[PDB]
């Protein structure tokens, strides 16, 4: 295959995507969800590792890791510890919204994703960390999730294959950084949302000191799709090692902002012009894009022509995919503006535990602040590019690296704009 | 029949305040028996 | 805004504060969700059942929570000043929520802020002298295609226009209650001018399954 | 013997199945640079100044926390590590307040020392710094918090070793504060080691304070009267006036402690 984009409905892994059908049990079996699954189950976790392997599913979280390759850290024996599936259901990135609409809309989907996956990894019970901020998704997830154990599903002798699983749902307190695994692992045991430091990986000791694996809503919930469809068929689509399909929340300034189900290689351009119609002013108006929500950096109107929103050709343009979140900004804003209220959110959201996020980030949202206005000498560009460098690698967790990205991508691609910026500052006051 | 055009979601309309606890409240009884870690705190 | 804490009058350990039998109950099914030695664990889900009861944290919810989990406070002290829900001063009854991050600041929600502070006569922080209503502005909250959006206490208002939010806070302050939704012409997150995408049946059971399942 | 042989600049050393990267260096007589390591306290792993890089790996690893693997060399005096070295310093003085002389921790400070060795000579800061309430947990310990770089030695003693849990961090961010949260008096029977292990000015000794100044001082290495256990303790005077008591390192009476009654 050599085009992408332009997605059939009977190939969607989220239907009632939209909230138009049921989203309870007798909506969720007549869609295709909980169908044999017992004959998943009990075929053991090395064929669905396998399903899962041989689909090319990455990482839906946002890093875009190997899942099969992910989840196969967890077949291994016992050492009187149980195992954890706990579902990464945070999701406070700005732009990203899918996954409020797979606990909202498609819950049973989930609720399989999270047997399928304690199955496959030999997992005890599911730790659904949802977003506190996401109360009514989660009566939602809890309501489907007595439908799921009232009709036998899981639980004690989960869908009549001798296996049992519990799934439980643990709301947030409102923390950004809760959303990365190690923090919320540290979410879940009743403290602060503090990461912990790797090595450890949480498939050694995660969350209670148990083996854990944290995983995505959208990479548990299509994994009953893969194991019932199949390997090859998820692995069709995209190009080869970006297999599959994605949601995308097109954001910003279009004029249609919506989630939507996109086969994965798709050109942006084609994306935006199709599922939201476009840029608000057509697609002239365009000043630029962040790709994939706040972690990564934007690209101008240049790259957005010809690029593909996958893993691999975004970092070709020396960005990321992450969330799959296309916030869109046109010729109307102000571009620094917007980054240095990235940077506030960044700020804002950042739990204090190590050093150069907490002293940095501060200093870099003062700098934007002053940026904004202009109220610097352009010296002072090239030195904040040196303050994301001792930024970016030197954390623990990746939301200083999700901070000194958006400034580097900032500086890269409106250098001129900044400095045009501050010289008419710098005439306007003197 | 098949239906487009109507949002099927209306039940958080009448969700109050304690309905996520409420819910926990009703699963706590099909639950399987949690692992116990040899004591009953780690300041024990 | 500060993260210590002084013993003012309506503020102490002794500021009366104790559960609900039903809420006993409630505590009891939180605490055997997780496992055993691991009781500390549920300090987040109760610590917010004791802002559900008071609608706020004095410092004897605090000392309750360390007090029924057998937990130090000090490590109560740190979930409830570390996460921005637990509100550890006495807030409004509907404490309302404009989220002003870049795809609402983008979608003009500064319009809904200047709305909301010119409707109730507060800013950003502050409190209606009548104690209904708590103006803040608070980070992403997650509905990025339903920006401009802010939030009422369990509840998204989305979509909104300043007309919107205008005809919201008419609503509650009458003691009504509104429909937590989109307030444009679409129903959750589709895009506005018609479906472009799962307009076609959902197939059911069986539809593509491999062989040998 | 499972020993694993490790690289430290290419230096051959045999190291423990779990030894850090810090103690792989500590064995062929090198000093990492660190602020929240402390080797009776648990890891941390929360101010990254013993960012090291291991060759063939583009990513400092963290010397305090990370174990080493089999055949790592162990860059020490590497471009990227001291880069790191220098951008954290650069950090960690950021928002710390300009009270090196009216610091009673000054030429006795962790800070100014490896600030000197490790960091760089000169500022970038053109913003205004943070200032932080100043805590009261006692009459033994003088606590002016802003000067706190946030490391957690406090907590990890007084939870670890003092026992106490009543030591913590409230806040969030930039806005991180480490302390009681309330009006409360840490008085265990170990207050006082909370002076010793603070890398900073942020907890010195209230009944010390302000009166001397540790480059004039004498030390003399004697012996505790207070209780049987016999702490090895140093007698530091200045021009034959007893100034101050720290402790000594001794591993089978008094780790490197000593009580509240001796300080
Ligand atoms: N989905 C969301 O809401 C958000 C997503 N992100 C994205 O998340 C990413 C950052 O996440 P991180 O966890 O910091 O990055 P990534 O390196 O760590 O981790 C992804 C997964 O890879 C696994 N992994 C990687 N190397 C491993 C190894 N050697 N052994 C065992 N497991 C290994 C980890 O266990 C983890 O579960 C970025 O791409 C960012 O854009 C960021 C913010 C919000
Ligand atoms: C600061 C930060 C916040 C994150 N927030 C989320 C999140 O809200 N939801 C999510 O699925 N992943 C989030 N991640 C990514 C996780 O670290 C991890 O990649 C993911 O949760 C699970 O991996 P997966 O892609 O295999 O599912 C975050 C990462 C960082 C650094
Ligand atoms: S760099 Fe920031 S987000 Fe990460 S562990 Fe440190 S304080 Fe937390
Ligand atoms: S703590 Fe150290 S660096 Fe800070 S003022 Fe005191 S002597 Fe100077
Ligand atoms: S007061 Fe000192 S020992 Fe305590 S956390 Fe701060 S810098 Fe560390
Ligand atoms: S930015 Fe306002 S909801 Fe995500
Ligand atoms: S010493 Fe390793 S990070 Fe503080
Ligand atoms: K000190």
């Amino acid at each position: 295959k050599t085009s992408f984009g332009s997605l059939k409905d009977e190939d969607r892994i989220f239907t009632n995507l939209y909230g138009r059908h049921d989203w309870r049990l007798k909506g969720a079996q007549s869609r295709g969800d909980w169908y044999k699954t017992k004959e998943i189950l009990l075929k053991g976790p090395d064929w669905i590792l396998g399903e899962v392997k041989t689909s090319g599913l990455r990482g839906r979280g946002g890093a875009g890791f190997p899942t099969g390759l992910k989840w196969s850290f967890m077949n291994k024996p016992s050492d009187g510890r149980p195992k954890y599936l706990v579902v990464n259901a945070d999701e406070g990135e700005p732009g990203t919204c899918k996954d409020r609409e797979i606990i909202r809309h498609d819950p049973h989907k989930l609720v399989e994703g999270c047997l399928v996956g304690g199955r496959a990894m030999g997992a005890r019970a599911a730790y659904i960390y949802i977003r506190g901020e996401f109360y009514n998704e989660a009566s939602n997830l809890q309501v489907a999730i007595r439908e799921a154990y009232e009709a036998g599903l899981i639980g004690k002798n989960a869908c009549g294959s001798g296996y049992d699983f519990d799934v439980f749902v643990v709301r947030g307190a409102g923390a950004y950084i809760c959303g990365e695994e190690t923090a919320l692992i540290e979410s879940i045991e009743g403290k602060q949302g503090k990461p912990r430091l790797k090595p450890p990986f949480p498939a050694d000791v995660g969350v209670f000191g148990c083996p854990t694996t944290v995983a995505n809503v959208e990479t548990v919930a299509v994994s009953p799709t893969i194991c019932r469809r199949g390997g090859a068929w998820f692995a069709s689509f995209g190009r080869e090692r970006n297999s599959g399909t994605k949601l995308f929340n097109i954001s910003g300034h279009v004029n249609n902002p919506c989630t939507v189900e996109e086969e994965m290689s798709v050109p942006l351009k084609e994306l935006i012009e199709k599922h939201a119609g476009g840029v608000t002013g057509g697609w002239d108006n365009l000043l630029a894009v962040i790709p994939g929500g706040s972690s990564t950096p934007l690209i101008p109107k240049s790259v957005c022509e010809t690029v593909l929103m996958d893993f691999d050709a975004l970092i070709q343009a020396q960005t990321g995919l992450g969330t799959a979140a296309v916030i869109v900004m046109d010729r109307s804003t102000d571009i620094v503006k917007a980054i240095a209220r990235l940077i506030e959110f960044y700020k804002h959201e950042s739990c204090g535990q190590c050093t150069p996020c907490r002293e940095g980030v501060d200093w870099m949202n003062k700098v934007m602040a002053r940026f904004v206005r202009g109220d610097a000498r352009p010296a002072e560009i090239d030195s904040l590019w040196e303050i994301s460098k001792q930024i970016e690698g030197h954390t623990i967790c990746a939301l200083g690296d999700g901070a000194a990205w958006p400034v580097q991508g900032l500086i890269r691609h409106f250098r001129p704009e900044l400095e045009e910026r501050m010289q008419r500052f710098a005439q306007q006051h003197q | 029949p098949f239906d487009n055009t109507t949002y099927k979601n209306l039940q958080h309309h009448d969700y109050s305040t304690y309905t996520f606890l409420d819910l926990n409240l009703d699963l706590s009884k099909f639950r399987m028996p949690q692992p116990s870690s040899g004591r009953e705190s780690p300041r024990h | 805004a500060l993260f210590v804490h002084r013993d003012t009058p309506k503020n102490n350990p002794e500021t009366p504060f104790d559960f609900t039998p039903e809420n006993y109950k409630r505590i009891e099914a939180i605490v055997k969700n997780y496992p055993e030695g691991h009781k500390a664990a549920a300090v987040l889900p109760v610590l917010d059942l004791a802002q559900r009861q008071n609608g706020w944290l004095p410092i004897s919810a605090m000392n309750k929570v360390a007090e029924i989990l057998q937990v130090p406070p000090m490590r109560v002290y740190e979930v409830a000043t570390f996460y921005t829900m637990y509100n550890r001063k006495p807030v409004g009854k509907y404490h309302i929520q404009v989220c002003t991050t870049t795809p609402c600041m983008l979608r003009n929600s500064d319009s809904i802020l200047e709305a909301i502070q010119k409707k109730l006569g507060i800013k950003v922080g502050e409190t209606t002298p009548d104690k209904l209503f708590t103006l803040i502005e608070v980070e992403c909250l997650g509905a990025c295609v339903n920006a401009p959006m802010v939030q009422i206490n369990d509840n998204y208002y989305e979509d909104l226009t300043p007309k919107d939010i205008e005809e919201i806070i008419d609503e509650l302050k009458a003691g009504k209650i509104p429909k937590p939704g989109p307030r444009s012409g679409r129903f959750s997150c589709e895009p506005a001018g018609g479906l472009t995408s799962l307009t076609e049946p959902p197939k059911g059971p069986g539809f593509g399954v491999q062989a040998g399942l | 013997s499972n020993l694993i042989e490790v690289f430290v600049d290419g230096q051959s050393v045999m190291v423990e199945p779990g030894t850090t990267v810090l103690q792989a260096c500590e064995k062929v007589g090198m000093q990492i640079p660190r602020f929240c390591y402390h080797e009776r306290l648990s890891v941390a792993g929360n101010c990254r100044m013993c960012l090291v890089e291991i060759e063939k790996a583009p990513k400092v690893v963290a010397a305090c926390a990370m174990p080493v693997m089999k055949g790592w060399n162990i860059l020490t005096n590497s471009e990227k590590t001291k880069k790191a070295r220098e951008g954290v310093m650069e950090f960690l003085l950021a928002n710390h307040p300009l009270d090196c002389p009216i610091c009673d921790q000054g030429g006795e400070c962790d800070l100014q020392d490896q600030s000197m060795m490790f960091g760089s000579d000169r500022s970038r800061f053109l913003e205004g710094k943070r200032a932080v309430e100043d805590k009261n947990i006692g009459p033994l310990v003088k606590t002016i918090m802003t000067r706190c770089i946030q490391c957690t030695r406090c907590i990890r003693f007084a939870s670890e070793i003092a026992g106490v849990d009543d030591l913590g961090t409230t806040g969030r961010g930039n806005d991180m504060q480490v302390g009681t949260y309330i009006e409360k008096m840490f008085m265990s029977e170990l207050s006082g080691n909370i002076i010793d292990i603070c890398p900073v000015g942020a907890l010195t000794s209230k009944p010390y304070a302000f009166t001397a100044r540790p480059w004039e001082t004498r030390k003399t290495e004697s012996i505790d009267v207070m209780d049987a256990v016999g702490s090895n303790i140093v007698v530091s005077t200045r021009t034959g006036e007893v100034m101050r008591i720290l402790p000594r390192m001794h591993e089978d009476i008094n780790e490197e402690w000593i009580s509240d009654k001796t300080r």
